[PDB]
C-alpha cells in the first residue's frame, strides 16, 4: 500500500481495511508448523508447485 | 478430539499414547509335489458334441 494521511491514525485504516480479507483464509507460509519433507510430500503443500 | 489430537500428530508431538501398525502382505512361492501310488481313482470318459 502507498501511505495515506499522517502515522497517527493508520492502524485504525488499516485495521479497518483488512478486517473482511485477513479472516478469510490463511497466509502463504504455514510451514513453520510444517516439518521438513512435509513440504516434499504431495498433501498438505498445495504451495509445492 | 478428532481435531485437538489433529495438530499434535501433524507438528510432531506425542500424546501420551501409542500404536500397534498391523499390516498384510502376499508372496509367490514354489513348490514340490509328492504322493504315493494309487492314490485317486481318475476314470477317464465320452465326448459329447
Amino acid at each position: 500500500a502507498a501511505p495515506a494521511g499522517p502515522g497517527a491514525d493508520m492502524q485504525q485504516r488499516f485495521l479497518n481495511a483488512w478486517r473482511q480479507r485477513l479472516a478469510h483464509g490463511r497466509v502463504r507460509w504455514v510451514a513453520e508448523c510444517q516439518m521438513t519433507a512435509e513440504q516434499f510430500m504431495q498433501p498438505d503443500n498445495a504451495n509445492l508447485a | 478430539s478428532p481435531v485437538a489430537l489433529y495438530h499434535q500428530l501433524k507438528t510432531g508431538l506425542h500424546p501420551g499414547f501409542g500404536f500397534t501398525v498391523v499390516r498384510q502382505d502376499r508372496f509367490v512361492t514354489e513348490n514340490v509335489l509328492f504322493s504315493e501310488r494309487a492314490s485317486e481313482a481318475y476314470f477317464l470318459g465320452q465326448l459329447q458334441v
